[PDB]
């Protein structure tokens, strides 16, 4: 169920990162607050993505280093 | 870009880029978890050694093939084997390469559908195509007709083809192959005192079979000769010494191919299922099939099989027809060479199962027009 | 010991005379100024100890560079301070690995002589080309013009 | 000549490398912060009708879901890369382990203690 | 902080801080109460001299080892020995140091559980771990495979290991060791007139065995030579004069190792239990075990044993395999050097049995995952 687990986790993320959002009963102050929450969530997701990009760069560099070491050892 | 011509097989995975002469990486398809406890700390012991790495540490592993008879019985292990093949033996990410798997005839549908679903979801290839293992072996011979007997290690199948038009009602698939010959050899070696039981020692018996066994031209005469003289007894050195001497077990192991009653199978040998496969064809293409009988697959590498089979078929067939058996020296990799040729064709370039097509029809696309 | 050696390195030459006087106070009878196996063994036995002569000769070999097998005055000081061990843990492996990964500007997994020159110029300390050659020799064992991860570790082995 | 000057040069190289790494990391942090600020669309929380407010909030929610999906995909990719590089590190250890275990240095018995015991306080180094 | 690598052994207790080359304090493990009356008043006579102090006053003591064959038979004396080792030979309170004891294979559980209970309740260590005495000796050689024969003074055990995976079904533990050789030497010395009976004179016979005995390359030829010439008779001066001359008792005492029928034991010698231990292993790792046979322990220090054992195994083994016997000069402390290396590892730092874990599961924690 590994691929099934991945799909389930993705679908949950659709509902976990973004919970049940009902803007109809939210007044103007509440609407502004929820919009700011959405904006900050997007900003945090951007920060996480940037960190992931940096980690991937480091992983590629270290992978190249390990390949060089493997070639040198033999 | 270039296409990846993988060929799962059963016993040896053969892979390589399209357009070459020989597969780039050939290694047994076994995944063996360690079975003992392990006391050294920090030794860097992994949880599963796959491929050719587990043929060197086989002393403390329990090797288990993930493909029994053509069909795949253990999908996680097969996924592991594919991942190893792509990333460590070829070092090309699959995101940028089409793949051309191969499949035996008359296999369960679910196997093929799961194969395509894995290739499209896990490895995320651009496009993959599944081809019958005998048409490729016919490509490699440079023919366009002929009846090909592809006696692999998992399953022996016999697909007749004429002028490019395959005859679906004349495919005779038989499940006797190299693995059953290994088991039978391991079972008849016990008549001299040598007992091989562990799944690791099956590899040693396989090596004995490869290096010593041969197919007798006439069975009874060989049985009589080996029982009087001693000119046949060839010795072989185990991985630790204690040489062994194989007597008339030499030609009795591969004789099972022509008399499947030895291992209790009912069906007729590979010498008579070819004739039956021919006789199911139409009356006007039997001469061409008689003249262009093709051998392929690993198990047809026994020294002296291309003569025994010709003698048997000549006995069965009408006296006027000419019986010719094509046995190229590159028999083992014939299927993969044919796969490379097929993937290198320009006319074939639009038959791949493109990913958007799979997204629209699901894994059941493989049974559709894109076969 | 090594730290104490570095600290005393900013002192006068008479400290060597003081150390010789102390060694005479211990085991008076030395005349050549070189501490072989017998002298160190005798002084430790008087203290109630016994260094293995294998360790002593290993120290002699490590402190030797021209292959003379003897000790000069500064080499005598280094040999004397080698009687104890203080360089612990060799700084930190992870930080050294990070510095080496920063060294590879071209990210080829190796460090050539040009990158060494650039790093030395960045340091700016009073150095000569002879020191650069010595460092390159101590780093590039196979003389391939590059520095491997294992070779970099060995070059930075026991370095704080 | 003596390795003391060579050791000093090596330590100077290490210190300069550490300072350069710190500077590069700080610059990368600043650039990352500026880029992240640029990426996110500024908020407009003034002069909007209530129905328009709800519509804009729903649009922001949809964009949030899109970014959630994108970041989940990137997270999965980076996790796969982490697993693969961990496998590579394991293989590196396998090809570089075996007999390559460093050993501590304790073969020298305590010498300062005996020196002080048999010579009072003259041993000023230890 | 630093770890304490203690190694109880049986005959010599070896201890020292982790990360050094040699144990800091090595002293016999004997506790001897005085046996005579004692007339001087105020002489400061203690009630039990332990360790190396009782090897100098042994003239008026009754020395008795607290460890018979690996197992511990007298727990109070063993506690006294440990207390001495911690407080007087190392002078480090155990409240601030992890400990790494060592234990022979196939020992009774109760011994190990009592050992951990003592270490956690009486001495109150932060964390202790128990390791098999052969894996350490394999660490010290810098190998990762090989079959190690650790012939101590209490018990001789033969643990085969491959690629870090110990084979628990191939451990052959034999209870002939240095102590039985001392008793047999003391028993055959009576054939010339020298009678040693007192438990103090067992130490003198042990010194004779250490300084004079050697293992003969070929037993019958040596027996014939010593019975004709007199080139073997080496003399030795007792602690009071009256030199003695040892004839063919020199190579007959350690010959008991290869023929345990001398002391009435049924089993086969150390030359044949190694071959049996190898043959129980799988067929594919026998070459590596043949090539990496490791010797350790004190009793394997006899001059000329690394050649006799190699000759015997080469006689038993198949002619093709290469037989190599690793006999490092630092044989006696091999187990402790390996213990220091293991305790100095970073990967091992989380395997200690932390005290809170013992408080939650009792002394039976040692048999659990934290082995
Ligand atoms: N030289 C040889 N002689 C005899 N038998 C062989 C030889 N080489 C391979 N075989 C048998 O053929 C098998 C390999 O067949 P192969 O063609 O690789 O199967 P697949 O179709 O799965 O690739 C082996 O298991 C072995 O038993
Ligand atoms: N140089 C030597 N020659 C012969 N036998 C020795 C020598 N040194 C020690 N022995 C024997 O080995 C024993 C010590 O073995 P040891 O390895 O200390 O046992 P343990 O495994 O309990 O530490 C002594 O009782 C002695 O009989
Ligand atoms: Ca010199
Ligand atoms: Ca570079
Ligand atoms: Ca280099
Ligand atoms: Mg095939
Ligand atoms: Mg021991």
């Amino acid at each position: 169920g590994k691929r099934q687990t991945e799909r389930e986790k993705k679908k949950k993320i659709l509902a976990e990162r973004r919970k049940a959002l009902a803007i109809d009963h939210l007044n103007e102050d509440q609407l502004r607050e929820k919009a700011k929450e959405l904006w900050q969530s997007i900003h945090n997701l951007e920060a996480e993505k940037f960190d992931l990009q940096e980690k991937f760069k480091q992983q590629k560099y270290e992978i190249n280093v390990l390949r060089n070491r493997i070639n040198d050892n033999q | 870009t270039t296409a990846l011509v993988c060929d799962n097989g059963s016993g040896l995975v053969k892979a390589g880029f399209a357009g070459d002469d020989a597969p780039r990486a050939v290694f047994p398809s076994i995944v063996g978890r360690p079975r003992h406890q392990g006391v050294m700390v920090g030794m860097g012991q992994k949880d599963s050694y796959v491929g050719d790495e587990a043929q060197s540490k086989r002393g403390i592993l329990t090797l288990k093939y993930p493909i029994e008879h053509g069909i795949i019985t253990n999908w996680d292990d097969m996924e592991k084997i594919w991942h190893h093949t792509f990333y460590n033996e070829l070092r090309v990410a699959p995101e940028e390469h089409p793949t051309l798997l191969t499949e035996a005839p008359l296999n369960p549908k679910a196997n093929r559908e799961k194969m395509t679903q894995i290739m499209f979801e896990t490895f995320n290839v651009p496009a993959m195509y599944v081809a019958i293992q005998a048409v490729l072996s016919l490509y490699a011979s440079g023919r366009t007709t002929g009846i090909v007997l592809d006696s692999g290690d998992g399953v022996t199948h016999n697909v007749p083809i004429y002028e490019g038009y395959a005859l679906p009602h004349a495919i005779m698939r038989l499940d006797l192959a190299g693995r059953d010959l290994t088991d039978y050899l391991m079972k008849i070696l016990t008549e001299r005192g040598y007992s091989f039981v562990t799944t690791a020692e099956r590899e040693i018996v396989r090596d004995i079979k490869e290096k010593l066994c041969y197919v007798a031209l006439d069975f009874e005469n060989e049985m009589a000769t080996a029982a009087s003289s001693s000119s046949l007894e060839k010795s072989y050195e185990l991985p630790d010494g204690q040489v062994i001497t194989i007597g008339n077990e030499r030609f009795r192991c591969p004789e099972t191919l022509f008399q499947p009653s030895f291992i209790g199978m009912e069906s007729a040998g590979i010498h008579e299922t070819t004739y039956n496969s021919i006789m199911k064809c139409d009356i006007d293409i039997r001469k061409d099939l008689y003249a262009n009988n093709v051998l392929s697959g690993g198990t047809t590498m026994y020294p002296g099989i291309a003569d025994r089979m010709q003698k048997e078929i000549t006995a069965l067939a009408p006296s006027t027809m000419k019986i010719k058996i094509i046995a190229p020296p590159e028999r083992k990799y014939s299927v993969w060479i044919g796969g490379s040729i097929l993937a290198s064709l320009s006319t074939f370039q639009q038959m791949w199962i493109s990913k958007q097509e799979y997204d629209e029809a699901g894994p059941s696309i493989v049974h559709r027009k894109c076969f | 010991d090594d730290i104490y050696k570095a600290a005393v390195e900013q002192l006068t030459e008479e400290q060597k005379n003081e150390f010789k006087a102390a060694f005479d106070i211990f085991v008076l009878g030395a005349e050549d100024g070189c501490i072989s196996t017998k002298e160190l063994g005798k002084v430790m036995r008087m203290l109630g100890q016994n260094p293995t002569p294998e360790e002593l000769q290993e120290m002699i070999d490590e402190v030797d560079e021209d292959g003379s097998g003897t000790v000069d005055f500064d080499e005598f000081l280094v040999m004397m301070v080698r009687c104890m061990k203080d360089d612990s843990k060799g700084k930190s492996e992870e930080e050294l690995s990070d510095l080496f990964r920063m060294f590879d500007k071209n990210a080829d997994g190796y460090i050539d002589l040009d990158e060494l020159k650039m790093m030395l110029q960045a340091t700016g300390e009073t150095i000569t080309e002879d020191d650069i050659e010595e460092l390159m020799k101590d780093g590039d064992k196979n003389n391939d013009g590059r520095i491997d991860y294992d070779e970099f570790l060995e070059f930075m082995k026991g370095v704080e | 000549i003596s390795a003391s000057r060579k050791l000093q040069l090596k330590t100077l190289m290490l210190q300069i490398a550490k300072q350069e790494m710190e500077r590069e990391a700080e610059e990368r942090r600043g650039e990352k912060g500026r880029v992240l600020r640029t990426r996110c669309q500024p908020l407009e929380l003034d002069g909007l009708g209530f129905e328009e407010l709800q519509d804009l909030c729903r649009q922001l929610h949809a964009r949030v879901d899109k970014v959630d999906e994108e970041r989940y995909d990137v997270e999965a990719k980076v996790t796969k890369n982490i697993t693969e590089i961990a496998d590579l590190t394991q293989k590196i250890y396998d090809l570089r382990g075996k007999f390559k275990r460093p050993t501590l240095r304790r073969v020298r018995i305590s010498a300062d203690a005996m020196m002080q015991a048999l010579l009072g306080t003259r041993a000023k180094e230890s």
